[PDB]
């Protein structure tokens, strides 16, 4: 059924890249204030933690216009199959 | 012209008894009635309406029709 | 160093003949060929004066002279087979004009071509040129309608035509058009859409195409 | 001799060239590799050459082509970027067939991009078509409408004649002589 | 001897030399391999090999495949993408295989692309086909039309006579004698 | 060095006629042995006038030479099997001429023909021609039309023919056309989405009747 | 000597002198290794040899199939990838068949690919099928015709007479005797 | 070094003949081999002029000059059985001619074959071809149509047809024809599906072609 | 001696020389280890020899399997994979089958691939087979067709004897003696 | 069926028979 073959791997694919923007994002800053604290041997809970944030907050506000875009397109595509027989 | 073609004639293509009897009503001179049952038939074909009476008779028969004429409409049924 | 030891290697290309003006001129016949010759003119190869000409050139050049002096003469074409005596065809039904007036128009013709020794005047018949096109039609099997007029005939092509009648018709008009030029007869070309192909239709008098079911449409 | 322009590539220098050599004025084109190509022209000649560097707005531009703006890089790629890219290629492919025809010199065509609205939701409109062409001399243009109507007809998926724009135009006479060189 | 162009590919080089012989202009073809092939031509000469080069407006461009807009790097390319390589290919084989009917000298193929819709949501629409090609001289060309149709009408799921273009032209005359050399 | 020598190892491939032009002209068969002749002497190999002949060119060219001065002149081919002596065929009902013009017009065609000693004219019956193009299809089964006009005969086969009448149609025309020309007898072969292979007829009350030759036609419904 | 081509593949290389010794053109062939096959002619030939190889476009391009559009080690595929590898196989497996019938010399087949739209939900299309093929002097073609017929309506599922185009020539004449060398 | 120690070492498989014209004429039996002689001629190992030679091209050439001189002879075909003596069979009904007449055109000949010292015109019955035609289809059981003309006649066998029927009809064929030729008597082999597809329908004068229950289409008579 | 071929393998080696023996072209074999087997002619030979390879299209190309396509070597495997391979089995072995009947030199099997839809939710349409074969000298043929179908119809679940197509052909004269050695 | 007038049934209902037959 090439319908539902499509449908249920562009959910899968969607949530692959929706995802893992972010998380790219907040591995690289957590390596990095990682590195910091072993070549400066001064260590702290609270700093890696506190720059994350604000990484991930950057990164939502530069992306979520295509969030919108990408799945307003997926939400049409998937209601005209499942009303294209009629 | 937009109908480059010589003679003269009725060029059927999938139509509804209906619409096809209707281009026969000028020639016969009477309007035309069709039941609906009837209505469901189709045809395909081009056609002289050189003589109608002769030639409804024979389509009568050839697709199954009745019909009759009460001196103002021509009724057609299945 | 001739001027022909300069054309090239197939002397049986080109042909050179000598003008009253003193002058080279050089027969080509075709636009290729025609600058092929011009290259070694303008590169100043060879030393002396020499022109290049052709049919459709010198036929343009004397129907621009021919506007002016003699703005009412109806004719045909001038062929060049035989350059040195070139034959032009006027009209037998549209010219009226006598033997002495011939004559004068051959020698202020000759006049305009320092090339050639004389030109012969040939009388024509319209009826034939028409008459031939009309049957090269019928033998091609295209559809056509013709239209007269006191000066000219016009055959008038349209349709949804195919592939291999597009193909016929190019190929028969510029057979035609080699011979007899363009100025009595006329030929247009009109693709057209077709109205009719999954409709029906009454055709003859009273005819009309119907869109859909419920929708008639009455062409003039 | 006196410097017109610098820094040009080949094909701005042979254009230009082409453009003074046509109203009589001798240039010369020097080259200095990683620099380019250098324009020089003569005294007597310079105000002209600089009229008509004016005039037609020289030095050339580059060629645009519509997929030059949506660019392949991203790792989804909108639909309408890539119907973009669909009808920037179609477009370049036939202009390539047609100066492939008897005669033709060169050409360009033009389709109307229904894609500045995705066709979501709307039936979509029927196609448009525009050509241009150039033949050589003694050519029956009339004759050779025709041809070019019924091959763009049938390369599409729904046009009719009547949509379908074509323009042409004969060659200018041939540049055989060269300049003169000031006295 | 003055410079004309440089950096040429191979198959640039040997189409300008074609043409520039065509119109009785000697070159010369130099190479200097990295840096590719370079055409030269006398003084006499330039003038006349400049106002060609812009008339044809060479060095040629490369040939465009719409599958060349579609290289597949994704998990998952689109409904879109892959029938249009998919297309894209039937096109280049199709030119092939009719290159070798007898006497063919070359040929052109284009199919309409219903993929600028998806098709997604709609019924798909019917194939229309366009070809152009070359014959040796003395072939009937109407009587050759009728086997191009033929072959090419079943080479697809629904094709109509009606819905194919067929172009076809013969070579021009052969160019055997060389250019004569500047006196 | 002769000529002869220097268009290959096969001699009889080629024919070599001296002319009254003092120009050598050179006979070939077919388009490909043209060109391996014409690379001999376009290559300058062979220093005094040569030239390359074919059946094809030489009729174009005498044909082209007619339309100039014997626009009305009904023929059909000039044949040149023996290139010294070519046969040309007119019609007997077409033309009317007297043995003085024929002569005359004999001479004028030598004179073009500087290769040839004489031409022979010979007169052809029209009847024969269009019979011997009917039986020839009808030997071959093919479905056609055939229209009469003044001046010529139309055979039109057209509809959706089968792979192996279009090889048979084509090597027929291929044989006829070489032996009387294309000027008289046209044929066109057209493929139409029909299943009829051109034929057509109107339903009336009396049945069936054949509808005359048309443009327009009904695509098959099937 | 001039050089026409460089860098050339055995295959290719092979059938230019082929085309060239077809015309009266004698070339000679050069192995430079890992710069692969280098072609050369006299001057008085060059021009015809340039003349040749732009109307034949040569060399000639690499054959297309169209599984090199579908390669079968991508992390995944759809359905219609894969049903596009299969019948791409199909074609060369018949191909390959033919050749060994009676006489044949070679030969071309074309499916219909269905392929480019689901039939899901839906009838799907019958079959249709092309083939082109090149047979020894004195073979009877028409008595042959029906030979290819039988063989492939029965290879798939569903084809009917109807929907086979067979096309059919004869062998050209063999060129045997060597061409001269310039004087 | 003889042209016969040239060929090969089955001496047997050609066939070399002198000829008037100061030429050696090898006579081959097939392509295959006429190729293999060929190669040797056009490499130039034999210095002396020399020609090959088989009955199909003979034949072809034959027919091309006699389509010029003589255009309505009607005839079968020339056997090279005894290539020193040919012999020319020719239509008893079709053809009137003068034994006179006959002589000339047997010189001429001899004037075309200069490897031959004479040749044999014999006299054939068409009723005889085609009863040989006719016997011979059925015998292999197949079936077919024979329609008749002034000139020729023709046998169409189509339909559905099994493999051993297709390879019983073309061995046939291919033997009639290396008999007789192609001239008088063709036969048309066409693989049809069934005539409609499928689909019930009325034959006759008021036939017609039901398109599905409730759906009638009037094409034609049937 | 002229280098025609290089890097051959053994099966195209022997190829290549067969095809030229028979047109009385003497050839040689070279081996050169890694690098494979070169073929090479005598001058006055050479041409033909171009001439035929071009004509056969030597070098012959590997032969394909459809299993190719699906390798089994592979990480996962779909149902339409594995439903492939099956029958791709199937076929040679049922080649290999037909080669061992008295009288038979060679074979060729084709099966209709049903895979080319899932047929989920769908009747499975019936199973149509095509085979070639070559006989030696003074064979019944038309005898012999009984045979093989009688073989075939019980290969398979339901196959009536109108699907099964079957062509046969006689071997050519044998080529045993050697060709002349140019002079 | 070169001669008369007949039907050519392909598993065709009653109903379809015997309206052909009707004519006649
Ligand atoms: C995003 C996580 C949930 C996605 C669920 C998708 C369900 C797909 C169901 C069909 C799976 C089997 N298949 C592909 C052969 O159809
Ligand atoms: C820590 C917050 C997690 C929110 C997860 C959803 C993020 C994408 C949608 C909100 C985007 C908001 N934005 C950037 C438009 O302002
Ligand atoms: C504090 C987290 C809030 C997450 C949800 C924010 C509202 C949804 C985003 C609305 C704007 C979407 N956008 C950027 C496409 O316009």
């Amino acid at each position: 059924m090439d319908d539902l073959v499509f449908a249920g791997n562009k959910a899968l694919y969607l949530v692959l890249i929706l995802s893992g923007w972010p998380t790219i994002v907040a591995t690289i800053i957590g390596l990095l204030v990682g590195l910091f604290q072993t070549v400066t041997q001064l260590q702290e809970q609270t700093l890696p933690f506190g720059i994350k944030l604000l990484g991930v907050c950057l990164c939502l506000f530069l992306l979520s216009g295509w969030y919108g875009e990408v799945l307003l397109s997926y939400g049409r595509q998937v209601i005209f199959l499942a009303l294209a027989k009629g | 012209e937009k109908i480059p073609v010589t003679g003269s004639g009725f060029v059927a293509k999938d139509d509804s008894l209906r619409t096809f009897f209707d281009a026969m009503a000028l020639q016969l001179k009477e309007p035309v009635i069709v039941s609906k049952m009837a209505a469901r038939k189709k045809i395909t074909g081009n056609f002289e309406f050189h003589d109608p009476n002769a030639l409804l008779e024979k389509l009568s028969l050839q697709l199954g029709l009745i019909w009759y004429f009460d001196g103002q409409a021509i009724y057609i049924y299945d | 160093a001739e001027l022909d030891s300069l054309l090239g290697q197939e002397k049986e290309r080109f042909q050179v003949l000598p003008g009253r003006d003193k002058m080279l001129y050089v027969a080509a016949q075709n636009e290729r060929d025609t600058l092929w010759a011009r290259q070694v003119l303008a590169r100043g190869d060879y030393d002396k004066n020499a022109r290049v000409i052709n049919e459709n050139e010198e036929n343009k050049r004397i129907s621009i002279w021919l506007d002016t002096y003699y703005p009412q003469l109806a004719y045909y074409r001038i062929h060049f087979d035989e350059p040195r005596k070139p034959v032009f065809w006027l009209s037998r039904q549209r010219n009226t004009m006598s033997k002495k007036e011939l004559e004068v128009l051959s020698q202020k013709l000759r006049a305009l071509m320092p090339y050639a020794d004389s030109v012969n005047i040939t009388l024509m018949d319209d009826v034939t040129a028409a008459g031939q096109a009309e049957a090269g039609l019928k033998q091609q099997a295209l559809p056509y309608s013709r239209r007269n007029h006191k000066g000219g005939v016009t055959f008038v092509i349209q349709g949804a035509l195919d592939d291999v009648e597009i193909l016929r018709a190019r190929q028969f008009v510029d057979s035609y058009y080699r011979t007899w030029g363009g100025r009595y007869v006329q030929f247009a070309i009109e693709l057209k859409d077709d109205w009719l192909k999954g409709r029906s239709f009454q055709y003859g008098a009273e005819g009309y195409i119907k869109m859909s079911p419920g929708h008639w449409y009455f062409p003039s | 001799d006196k410097d017109l322009l610098k820094g040009l590539d080949q094909e701005q220098a042979n254009e230009v060239i082409a453009v003074l050599q046509m109203h009589n004025i001798e240039a010369n084109k020097i080259d200095s590799g990683k620099l380019g190509y250098s324009i020089t022209v003569a005294e007597p000649d310079f105000t002209a050459a600089v009229y008509w560097i004016k005039t037609y707005q020289l030095p050339p531009r580059p060629r645009v082509e519509i997929a030059q703006m949506f660019p392949a890089d991203s790792l989804v790629s909108s639909p309408r970027a890539e119907k973009a890219r669909l009808y920037s290629a179609i477009e370049q492919r036939l202009e390539q067939s047609l100066q492939t025809m008897e005669g033709v010199l060169s050409a360009r065509v033009h389709i109307s991009y229904d894609i500045d609205a995705g066709e979501n939701g709307r039936p979509p409109k029927p196609v448009h078509l525009s050509a241009l062409a150039v033949y050589e001399r003694g050519s029956p243009l009339a004759h050779q409408i025709s041809d070019i109507k019924r091959f763009l007809k049938n390369s599409f998926a729904d046009v009719d004649y009547d949509n379908i724009s074509v323009v042409l135009s004969e060659r200018s006479d041939a540049q055989l002589q060269a300049p003169g060189t000031p006295v």
